[PDB]
């Protein structure tokens, strides 16, 4: 019980964190459309 | 028949796929839980009415299974 | 190994490594032929055993497998377990161990899963005879040494553990189930389970947590007490015992939502109270919030001992360590009614004796100034609050108060926090009522409002023992009907007594908070305090607060600001409580409207906390949502729209700061983590949500108190810099306080930076300036944490106007409302009767090392530092006394507590 009381905080917890992250790498690019998304493309045509 | 365009199904796939995501991982908390979830049924109601909280599930099945359209 | 015959017997040894002849064919000719042969295979039964013992030190698998093979096949084959009934009863001993053999010492998977069935029935039915237990004993306590032993007994332990548990989750239980083929209960299993019990304690640490929670009844519990409390002192001593309870409740505490875990750590705190220290007693009764635990305690020093003694002091200092002022009200009076002393009884429990002890501290700590010099247009009303923030707790700086030509300067809502800053100067002190009352009968009204939050602030510290409480002054000022002196005063009232819920304070707050009718946006100071006095305890979820709410919906919708406070109040009013607050979402889910789902989610967090995996994932969903429907189609509105985003945002960071504080201190650096992804996302998620995701952030790491404090609020900081709304600033620096200057040394420069670098509006300029001068205290003053401090798994009551304030848009108005910022932790000294106000010294941990706790009981070995020093927040947090060389015993255990050290010298 006293391993166990620092795991299942710690688990879940790294678990959640990592599913979080899957659904939110869409979501980085919706605040902005033409407000960054088109400085993007300003940027790249450059660099070739 | 018709044609279309449909580009709105990006964001129906895209929750489907994160909701059922989050319940795989709870698995560990989840087992803690239910221990103390159902005496709060037993006591309370079903889900919206008491009747049949006998089984987890009493009701199971499926209302068509038939169709050959045209012969 | 190879057989050597009759030799001697050691070679006997050795020749039943292969094939034993005295337990393989004699015995199962035996037995499968005569019937006066029950006889010889009695006595025969005490040399089987022994056999066993000394080929127990062999581990190899081969010759324990083909040795006892035919004996395994004998149960049913040729014995059938009743061909004399008594008989292969009792002859079960030897026979247990060889379907063992094929269980764990051979792998065969299809025999490995089908024996385990066999096992358990066969556990059952030999522990009727009790002797099932002594056949665990001998492996549990060991004989001989071997690796075999060490995989093999855990499997007998296993039978038990996997029915039990399979009762919750398949509700038809018992043998029905052939997946142990064992009865539930019954006496015949429940015998050997409490035996079982007996002899894993003492050994092992292994199955007693298992059974207690798989039974899901506290009288598990119950029955764990008996045992325990004969344990106490002379099998081992009261800290072994402490440290083998605490925890019963604690890897099992995030592992109990609402019902189970009260009924569980009720169980816990009664061990406490059984034993020898009561000390350990008030810590887990504070915990429960229950106002009925509290009393016993205190009445067990207090009522059987006619005499002074120490007795009564005691009693006194245990009560007096919640800040809270739950436990003060409650103790009090108590000692009137017994009357040795009231005098000194009676200022020792009041938050007044507090005072006194932090002249102590200050007089080493002394004043340092940095104040902002501005002056002129805004830049004289941020400085003129930024002296308060400086200055926060008792410190004197009487003279430049005196100097009024500042103070008038300040025009408009200013002129209010001015004077509401000037309190904060007097914070948790008796004395400094007398600047706010020359202004509070001169010019404008603007002035009065002001003195009587400075009133709040600095009534604080006093406000118990019948010693010009808060009640005696503000009551007039809520009389008189003009609305800026009623709101300011009841909001004071609110602050001052804190968690404290007296007769004539809450009977004050009674009828009112009924009137919404009339649109007045700063009667939002009318539900507001209400919530903030409720906090601390057990909440009744009042009538009075619920009815309001759902008055003011259908009054107005007009003033946007209004509800958006109101929906906070109801959830910060029902914290204290999660049992109850289960069914309050129902009852506000009856009425139906958009605008009453924001309300909703909010109360979520509260009712679910002690858990929140079911609620985290819903808080997550919520935000996922608004862009789900926009984007299904392809492939008034404003008011209801806008509080339904923002509620959410906040309650995801109210659940996961509550969940992560009570139960395993590790997972702290990731639900931090849940944020960074969580303001990436949002910052992500609308444009509109970017805005206040950022403000939340600062709030979720004070309050989930993080042990990484150096390198992600500055990290954040630098992106938020571009980012629009300064707010977000101030919400870090909450957490960024720490242990004054440690972490602040990086905070001071980091801030310093963009505010001193960019001018581009002095509106901006002036959330940036107030952030820098709270996050300090000269010369390590005082430390705020949101945590009580007697438990790092607490909660405060007084930082929750701070947890408030960071879900709206900055505003003037809600600058009157920053300058209250309570919250103050005590400096440790060691008491005597004549109240010495030194320490003698300490040792501090900055990481314990005990993986026999979450809290980590402070060690005994430390680092020495000396006297009077201030109790050292993360990185210095476990603290142990020195004071035992010297020939002094602690009276009250101190583990990093607020509480004040209190020794008796022989």
């Amino acid at each position: 019980r006293c391993k166990l009381k620092l795991l299942r905080m710690e688990r879940i917890k790294d678990h959640l964190l990592l599913e979080e992250e899957f659904v939110s790498n869409s979501e980085i690019l919706k605040p902005f459309e033409k407000k960054q998304e088109e400085e993007k493309k300003q940027l790249e045509e450059i660099r070739g | 028949p018709r044609m279309y365009e449909e580009a709105s199904g990006k964001e129906v796939e895209k929750v489907a796929t994160a909701v059922l995501s989050t319940t795989a991982r709870a698995k560990a908390r989840a087992k803690k839980t239910k221990k103390e979830k159902g005496p709060n049924e037993e006591e309370k109601k079903k889900e919206h009415e008491e009747k049949e909280k006998e089984r987890e599930t009493n009701k199971k099945g499926i209302k068509e299974t038939k169709e050959n359209d045209e012969e | 190994m190879v057989d050597e015959s009759d030799k001697k017997q050691q070679t006997i040894d050795e020749q039943s490594q292969i094939s034993p002849e005295k337990q393989t064919p004699n015995k199962k000719d035996k037995k499968k032929e005569e019937e006066e042969q029950l006889s010889e295979e009695d006595a025969k039964l005490k040399t089987d055993l022994e056999l066993l013992v000394e080929r127990l030190k062999e581990d190899d698998s081969s010759l324990y497998e083909a040795s006892l093979n035919a004996l395994k096949e004998s149960i049913k084959n040729s014995t059938s377990s009743m061909t004399a009934v008594p008989k292969p009863l009792k002859f079960l001993r030897p026979t247990y161990p060889d379907l063992c053999s094929i269980y764990d010492k051979w792998t065969d998977p299809n025999l490995k899963s089908s024996l385990a069935d066999v096992l358990s029935i066969l556990a059952m039915t030999y522990s009727e005879n009790g002797k099932h237990d002594s056949l665990r004993y001998r492996l549990l306590s060991d004989v001989s040494d071997f690796e075999g032993w060490g995989h093999e007994y855990i499997r007998h332990l296993a039978l038990e553990i996997g029915e039990v548990y399979n009762d919750q989750v398949e509700k038809d239980a018992e043998d029905e189930t052939s997946s142990d083929g064992s009865k539930s209960d019954g006496s015949a299993a429940t015998s050997g389970f409490e035996f079982s019990k007996e002899d894993t304690l003492r050994l092992c640490l292994d199955i007693v947590p298992y059974f207690l929670k798989h039974n899901g009844e506290e009288d598990a519990v119950d029955l764990l007490l008996e045992i325990e409390s004969i344990d106490k002192l002379p099998q081992f001593v009261d800290e072994n015992t402490f440290q083998r309870v605490c925890q019963y409740m604690v890897a099992c505490v995030p592992l109990l939502p609402p019902p189970e875990d009260v009924a569980f750590l009720k169980t816990a705190y009664s061990i406490y109270l059984s034993q020898n220290e009561l000390t350990d007693a008030i810590a887990l009764a504070v915990r429960l919030g229950e106002e009925d635990m509290i009393r016993s305690v205190f009445d067990a020093t207090s009522d059987p001992v006619m005499h002074k003694q120490l007795a009564y002091i005691l009693a006194a200092q245990k009560t007096s360590f919640e800040y809270e002022g739950v436990q003060d009200i409650i103790g009090n009076g108590k000692l009137s009614e017994h009357f040795l002393y009231l005098a000194k009884e009676l200022n020792l429990t009041g938050p007044k004796v507090p005072e006194d002890i932090y002249k102590s501290h200050l007089d080493n700590s002394k004043s340092v100034f940095s104040s902002a010099g501005l002056d002129s247009a805004q830049q004289n009303l941020a400085s003129s609050f930024v002296n308060g923030f400086l200055n926060l707790g008792y410190c004197n700086d009487k003279l430049i108060v005196d100097n009024d030509n500042w103070v008038y300067k300040t025009k408009g809502d200013g002129m209010t926090s001015a004077v509401a800053s000037i309190g904060s100067i007097y914070q948790w002190n008796l004395d400094g009522l007398q600047q706010l009352d020359k202004y509070l009968y001169v010019d404008e009204p603007e002035v009065k409002a002001g003195a009587l939050l400075g009133i709040g602030i600095s009534a604080s510290g006093v406000h118990d023992g019948e010693v010009e409480p808060a009640l005696l002054l503000l009551q007039d000022y809520v009389t008189n009907p003009d609305t800026k002196i009623s709101s300011a005063a009841i909001l004071g009232l609110g602050i001052a007594f804190a968690g404290s819920k007296n007769d004539e304070v809450l009977g004050l707050l009674l009828p009112i908070a009924a009137s919404t009718d009339l649109p007045i946006e700063t009667a939002a100071m009318a539900s507001l305090a209400l919530a903030h006095v409720f906090v601390g305890t057990c909440n009744g979820d009042i009538t009075t607060s619920i009815m309001d709410n759902f008055l003011e919906r259908t009054a107005i919708e007009l003033k946007t600001d209004w509800v958006r406070f109101l929906a906070l109040a109801l959830g910060i009013l029902y914290m204290g409580q999660g049992e109850q607050v289960d069914d309050v979402l129902e009852t506000i889910s009856a009425i139906e409207h958009p605008m009453t789902s924001a309300i909703e989610v909010l109360v979520g967090s509260c009712a679910y906390t002690g858990t929140g995996d079911v609620l985290l994932i819903q808080d997550l969903l919520h935000r996922l949502t608004p862009k789900n429907v926009k984007g299904e189609e392809d492939a008034e509105i404003k008011s209801e729209e806008k509080k339904g985003k923002s509620s959410d945002k906040d309650a995801t960071t109210d659940g996961k700061n509550d969940d992560e504080e009570e139960e395993k201190e590790a997972g702290i650096v990731d639900e931090l983590a849940y944020a960074v992804l969580g303001i990436a996302l949002i910052a992500l998620g609308e444009d509109i949500g970017k805005e206040m995701s950022l403000r939340h952030f600062g709030h979720l790491m004070h309050y989930g108190n993080e042990h990484i404090r150096r390198m992600v609020p500055l990290a954040m900081g630098i992106v938020s810099v571009s980012d629009p709304q300064m707010k977000v600033f101030d919400t870090l620096t909450r957490f960024s306080h720490d242990a004054d200057l440690e972490v602040s040394m990086n905070s001071i420069f980091a801030m310093g930076l963009c505010g001193a670098g960019t001018n581009n509006a002095r509106l901006a300029q002036l959330l940036r300036q107030l952030a820098s001068y709270y996050s300090r205290e000269q010369d390590a003053l005082f430390i705020t944490r949101l945590a009580q401090g007697l438990l790092h798994l607490g909660k405060g009551t007084m930082t929750m106007d701070v947890f408030n304030d960071a879900h709206v848009l900055n505003k003037v108005t809600l600058a009157s409302i920053l300058t209250t910022a309570v919250g103050l932790v005590s400096p440790s000294f060691m008491l005597k009767h004549h109240q010495l106000f030194y320490m003698l010294n300490a040792g501090i941990r900055p990481k314990f090392i005990l993986a026999l706790n979450d809290e980590g009981e402070p060690i005994k070995v430390n680092v020495r530092v000396g006297q009077a020093v201030e109790t050292v927040g993360q990185a210095g947090r476990p603290k142990k006394i020195t004071g035992w060389i010297t020939q002094s015993t602690p009276v009250l255990l101190n583990h990093g507590e607020r509480a004040e050290l209190e020794t008796d010298e022989y």
